């Protein structure tokens, strides 16, 4: 199993570090990048300790393997075009290549454009309960810039997955603003029960503790913004 | 273009067999792994075959190989909505270490569920926390219905999204529409 940091926000111009690890003590490791829309692209290859070779697009990248179990990717100067999902890859006995969960890296020109999302919850149509005998909840997050949001539904304190359908990609509403939506659908009976609590949580990943920010404004750190509701009628 | 997958986009109904094609030009290739990648996740090896072989089977998944034609194909028998994802085909030569896998551009697969007796209706929802906020919802429509896209500069429509409730095996479709304008009905779209 290979692991790596999930989300990261960095300004353009300064150094960036990505790390990767494995517990099978094999030899060959890889670094891939993939734009959210289409292509999977190779950056660098490490065959063993201190044995690295350029990939298809090594330009703007450099690597370091001082130990077999770990592989670090280094960006000395972050660029705007270097915004994609980065995948560390690994293989043992050349029969199968393992990929990690990926790291979503977003490089911004100005950190001040980073804003948390505005989460709104819409109550189901009365006609829906009337005609379809069921109630659909709809959550909507807007006003956020990095696509580092994770939407989840919570009923009575427990995360549910059944009856949950979230949009796969955030929509570009403005130049520095995105929008994301999702829906939850339960029976009219369950919605008519006032003891039922519904909550739409959106997890936003922002800046770390070690970041520079003005004092007259709230620092957009990693946080959760949610919208709740209760059973009616 | 060393590894060419086809088609560029594939959409099937559930139960049907999905067929993903791929071709190459270099006779050096002897190893062809297929990687499955679910949205928001990394690629994982699903099934692989060697050029010395003619067919590889693993459960509902099967690889057909033509060395003379330098073509191969992945068949997903009794396809389920669960296996709907983007599928990548890779290629290697010696199949030893530093194999240098040549990746195909991948094929996005979507497996639509058979919904019996669809009841397509549009409902308008409301956010109590903020008044005069209109939301449109299209649901229970059939899967072959193509959701219309429109650029009104201020109006946004989401892609269709298949929903699954654990109660009473019956899948459902859904679509979302909204606008920054205070007054607009969902009836006309």
């Amino acid at each position: 199993v290979t692991q790596m940091p999930r989300y990261l926000i960095k300004r353009m111009g300064e150094n960036v570090l990505l790390e990767c690890g494995q517990d099978m003590s094999h030899e060959t490791m890889y670094w891939y990048r993939q734009d959210p829309g289409l292509g999977l692209q190779l950056i660098y290859i490490s065959y063993d300790v201190d044995s690295n070779s350029e990939g298809d697009i090594p330009k703007g990248y450099r690597v370091s393997r001082k130990k077999r179990e770990h592989f670090s990717l280094i960006l000395d100067s972050a660029k705007t075009n270097q915004t994609s999902v980065y995948f560390c890859a690994s293989s043992l006995g050349h029969t199968e290549v393992f990929f990690g969960k990926g790291t979503r890296l977003t490089v911004v020109e100005d950190l001040r454009n980073v804003t948390p999302p505005k989460v709104s919850l819409f109550e189901p149509s009365k006609a829906e309960i009337a005609n379809k005998q069921k109630a659909t909840l709809v959550c909507l997050a807007r006003g956020f810039f990095p696509d580092h949001v994770e939407l989840s539904w919570w009923v009575n304190g427990k995360e549910v997955h059944s009856g949950v359908c979230t949009d796969p990609q955030a929509y570009k509403e403005s130049n520095y603003s995105y929008a994301l939506s999702s829906r939850l659908r339960v029976s009219a009976t369950f919605w008519h029960n006032p003891r039922n609590h519904f909550r739409c949580q959106v997890q936003f990943h922002g800046l770390s503790e070690e970041d520079k920010w003005p004092e007259g404004s709230p620092k957009p750190v990693t946080q959760n913004i949610s919208a709740e509701a209760w059973g009616r009628a | 273009q060393q590894v060419r997958q086809s088609p560029q986009s594939l959409t099937v109904w559930e139960g049907e067999t999905a067929i993903l094609n791929c071709s190459y030009e270099n006779s050096a290739f002897d190893y062809f792994p297929w990687y499955q990648q679910f949205p928001g996740e990394g690629p994982a090896l699903l099934i692989s075959i060697l050029s010395v072989s003619n067919k590889k089977e693993d459960g509902r998944f099967t690889i057909f190989f033509n060395k003379r034609e330098k073509k191969l194909s992945l068949h997903i028998a009794d396809s389920q909505p669960g296996d709907s994802a983007t599928y990548f085909c890779a290629a290697s030569a010696s199949f030893g270490d530093n194999s240098k896998l040549i990746w195909g551009l991948g094929t996005s697969l979507v497996v639509n569920p058979n919904i019996q007796n669809p009841e397509p209706a549009v409902y308008q929802l409301k956010d109590p926390r903020s008044q005069d906020s209109t939301l449109c919802l299209f649901t229970d429509f059939d899967s072959q219905i193509n959701v219309p896209k429109t650029m009104e500069s201020g109006t946004f429509i989401t892609d269709k999204c298949v929903l699954d409730m654990k109660a009473m095996d019956s899948k459902s479709n859904g679509a979302i529409a909204w606008s920054n304008q205070t007054s607009f009905t969902c009836q006309d779209i």
